[PDB]
């Protein structure tokens, strides 16, 4: 129901072994900048190589961030993005750099693949079987603990290593539970009573939940997504309980801290141990940093430094600026706000502007993801003002217009509707002329 | 048990696995 | 935060309970211990059985008769509502905790839906830290793990997918928006462009003026960027 | 007797009203709803992640020979009576009594895993390695065997 | 207000009343310089007294709005 700025933008919309439509995936046009990052987002997918750096240069409306956008739409949800505006750098509670390392670190992802074996079923049997004594001593042995669980189409009666006694005894299993039992560990955890005994009491603070379907034996593959981020924060943060460090850390409220490289390398390494096991697979994934002028000095120093890390995601950096002095120095006149450093260690797209027909088109897609109906003398009306003042101007002039359609109980736009809107809402160029 | 005897096989299966009113209220 | 304490979320919650004044309750004791307790409303009595977890909740709170309890039958809670006008003659001076309430009408076991309206910011607020709803008046928040923000629009899409949550979208005013700075300026052009953005009216009265955080003039003190996805009154 | 019995439930029917009508901005069962864990629970919880993060109780616990190799120094100069009068559970504290002991029983039973360090920065206790490097001569001894 | 010369409490009719220790309202002497009043009291205002540790002959002050004992 919602109509952002982008909701058009489902992909790049190439064709394999080849380039870019003319329209597809909400684009027109701009077909070099599409098929660059085609290519980009294919190295990307590689996860071969690290600190690549590609700049979105062009003047405004360009589709710069449509282009940004497009790349994580391509990439897709799987692939972590982690969109960020280079403005937020500059906090207050720690420095740039800190953020900055945070965020680099907070792209790339980890994928755990893990296979569990488990048995699941409410509780029938339960009944130890007696075993002839190794040491004598006339004392009673048990050999297993037999247990039988019942799950819809299904029921079995398994022995356990007696070990599970004591699983048993903590979790204080009654017959008529519903029981979890790892087939490897010897863990045991109740969940539950059946359903089917709720009725033999009146009340009961428990839940009573569900048997379990299926087989009673059911192998699951569970897959999970995280961020190096996500594991510093974990393991940099107290527990939380009832010890004194959680009762200071509840006193204090938790500011972000300059998690040392000491942490860092051991969460580097207890990961590494985990994919050379074989259950963890690392995804690169992608930063985009839009209005990379806003960065400061420093943190393009930062950057410089922090490109050649040895782990390190994609960074897309785009800036609608020419040849402006760089943040953080007073005579130091660049193209566009990159500062050369930074510069010799990016790779530069250019976007081009759009023509008449160009914003024709754009204009009568974005209507249609508005849903309006616009006649093709309005159509001509609304691409010669947005040639006139701005492309965007016209793109938010659209809704007003559709508005007032609905106010004249009328389901398509007429240049009536037009002109009233044109009157009602001024453009910046006849605001700047007032 | 230490004297090397077994205990009660009823205490023995629920060390394994692990009337009257008491109060009444009513409302004068 | 501003831009999320824009946009409200309405959720809705479903409660089942069983409230109204317990007349006697009957408790033997050996192994397990079982028990009778009877229920009455304005028009209604009824005898129930208890369990043992729900005969332990009784006995931790220490209900007694003629008071008002309502309980959760999906977890068994156990809350002392109040005590009934007639038992307010036995004492002189009365506790903070007691209270005079009426016995509730109706039918024992009753359903109720509640749809409760939290801002985005309430949301992030209270499931960043352990004690966020504090903060959600003191102001001592801090800056929000960005995973938090978007675990949280996570979680809000999946309440709307299952249709217990509605998002009503609000007006967001900045007075004076010339104070503002370039950074400021230059978050807002991407942040307008979120699919939770609210809609911003900005009201300004300096004329062409010199922005601030840069060392040139302006038409309104704004960015052109920021003009161009910005309609003129 | 009955004008003061009036009286009297005159003034417990004001105090029922006024404590009848405290309500909360947030109820707590608004609070879990907003808190609620989603529909996560342990079957499809990562085991990984126990050995993945570790908190800062277990590093404690787990690097206990670096804490008790490095740990040396020792406090220049202390007041015993600081430790208890910045917290004002002294006898002669603004504190209540039954406040006081409840903190303090409290502090008694809560469980603290940096005891270590605070054992080990309290006294400069050496170690059996020092009968090994106290003496130069033991020193040359232990090479040349 | 006033000097506390009785305290009596009292225990349920029924043992099967109440749980544990089942105590029942409590009885205070209170003096003044106009006179003298036995009050009854809720078992919280008990706990009150003893969590201040009043005794015979020392003067108290409690306060019905909210149940507070100084
Ligand atoms: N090639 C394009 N195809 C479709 N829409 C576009 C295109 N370029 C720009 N737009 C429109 O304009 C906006 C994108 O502008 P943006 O990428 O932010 O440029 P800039 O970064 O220079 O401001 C979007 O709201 C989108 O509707
Ligand atoms: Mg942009």
């Amino acid at each position: 129901t919602r109509t952002a700025a982008h909701t058009h933008i489902k992909g790049l919309g190439l064709d394999e072994s080849g380039v870019a439509k003319r329209v597809e995936g909400g684009f027109v046009g701009q077909i070099e900048a599409r098929e660059a990052c085609g290519v980009i987002v294919d190295l990307i997918k590689a996860k071969k190589m690290s600190g690549r750096a590609i700049l979105l240069a062009g003047g405004p409306s360009t589709g710069k961030t449509a282009l940004a956008l497009a790349i994580s739409q391509e990439l897709g949800p799987k692939v972590p993005f982690c969109p960020l505006v280079g403005s937020e750098l500059y906090s207050v509670e720690v420095k740039k750099t800190e953020t900055l390392m945070e965020n680099f670190r907070r792209a790339i992802g980890l994928r755990i693949k893990e296979t569990k074996e488990v048995y699941e079923g409410e509780v029938t049997e339960l009944t130890p079987e007696d075993a002839e004594n190794p040491l004598g001593g006339y004392g009673k042995t048990i050999s297993h603990v037999i247990v039988g669980l019942k799950s819809a189409k299904g029921t079995k009666t398994l022995r356990l290593d007696p070990t599970i006694y004591e699983s048993i005894q903590r979790e204080k299993v009654s017959i008529g539970d519903v029981i979890y039992i790892e087939a490897n560990t010897g863990a045991v955890k109740r969940v539950g009573r059946s359903d089917a005994y709720a009725t033999e009491f009146d009340l009961e603070t428990e839940e009573y939940v569900p048997l379990p379907k299926g087989e009673v034996h059911k192998k699951k593959e569970i897959v999970q997504d995280v961020t190096l981020h996500d594991l510093d924060v974990a393991n940099a943060r107290p527990q939380g309980g009832q010890d004194v460090i959680s009762m200071m850390g509840q006193l204090l409220k938790p500011k972000k801290t300059e998690i040392t490289e000491k942490l860092r390398q051991e969460v580097n390494k207890v990961v590494a141990k985990y994919i050379d096991q074989g259950v963890a697979e690392l995804i690169p994934g992608v930063l985009f940093i839009d209005e990379v002028n806003m960065l400061d000095i420093e943190i393009f120093t930062y950057l410089n430094k922090a490109l050649e890390s040895n782990i390190a995601p994609v960074v897309v950096l785009a800036s609608n600026r020419g040849m402006t002095t760089v943040r953080g120095t007073e005579d130091v006149i660049s193209p566009h706000g990159v500062p050369p450093d930074l510069i010799d260690r990016l790779l530069i797209v250019r976007t081009l502007p759009y023509d008449k027909d160009e914003i024709r088109t754009i204009i009568e897609r974005r209507a249609t993801v508005e849903r309006l109906q616009v006649e093709s003398s309005a159509l001509d009306l609304l691409a010669t003002m947005g040639t006139e003042t701005s492309l965007r101007y016209a793109l938010q002039l659209l809704a007003p217009c559709g508005i007032l359609a609905q106010t004249s109980n009328r389901k398509e736009i007429v240049v009536n509707d037009v002109n009233e809107a044109k009157l009602l809402f001024l453009d910046a160029k006849r605001s700047t002329k007032i | 048990d230490f004297p090397n005897a077994p205990p009660n096989l009823k205490d023995f299966n629920t060390n394994l696995f692990g009337m009257k009113t008491v109060f009444h209220s009513i409302l004068p | 935060q501003a831009f999320r304490k824009s946009i409200g979320i309405k959720i809705k919650e479903e409660t089942e309970l069983i409230e109204g004044e317990v007349v006697e309750i009957q408790i033997d004791r050996s192994g397990h211990k079982q028990g009778k307790l009877t229920i009455k409303t304005t028009d209604m009595e009824t005898i129930y059985e208890l369990g043992n977890k729900m005969i332990d909740g009784l006995t931790k709170e220490k209900v007694l008769a003629g008071d008002v309890i309502s309980i959760d039958k999906a977890s068994g809670k156990i809350t002392k509502l109040g005590r009934s006008f007639a038992r307010s003659r036995d004492y002189d001076a009365m506790g903070a905790d007691t209270r005079f309430v009426q016995c509730p009408e109706g039918e024992l076991q009753k359903r109720k839906t509640v749809v409760h309206t939290v801002s985005l910011h309430e949301i992030d607020v209270i499931n960043s830290r352990t004690q966020g709803f504090l903060a959600l008046f003191t102001g001592d928040t801090g800056e929000i793990r960005s995973e938090v923000r978007d675990q949280i629009n996570t979680k809000v899409a999946e309440w709307k997918e299952e249709g217990k949550a509605e998002i009503v979208p609000g007006v967001l005013f900045i007075d004076e928006v010339h104070m503002l700075d370039i950074e400021c300026f230059s978050f807002i052009n991407r942040a307008l462009e979120d699919e939770f953005a609210p809609i911003v009216m900005m009201a300004t009265n300096r004329g062409v003026s010199k922005t601030r955080g840069t060392n040139y003039k302006s038409p309104h003190g704004l960015p052109l960027d920021l003009l161009d996805r910005s309609i003129i009154i | 007797k009955l004008e003061g019995t009036v009286d009297m439930l005159n003034f417990l029917k004001m105090v029922n009203k006024l404590r009848c009508d405290r309500r909360p901005i947030f109820g707590k069962n608004l609070i879990d709803l907003l808190t609620k864990d989603r529909r996560v629970k342990y079957d499809k919880s990562s085991i990984i992640d126990n050995e993945l993060i570790k908190p800062l109780q277990t590093r404690v616990l787990d690097n206990r020979k670096i804490i008790d190799t490095f740990a040396v120094l020792t406090p220049s100069a202390v007041s015993l009576d600081m430790r208890k009068l910045a917290l004002g559970l002294n006898d002669d504290s603004s504190v209540g009594e039954n406040t006081r002991l409840k903190v303090m029983q409290n502090c008694f039973e809560v469980s603290n895993p940096l005891h270590q360090l605070q054992t080990k920065l309290t006294i400069a206790f050496p170690d059996k390695s020092l009968l090994q490097y106290d003496c130069g001569k033991l020193q040359k001894l232990a090479i040349l065997l």
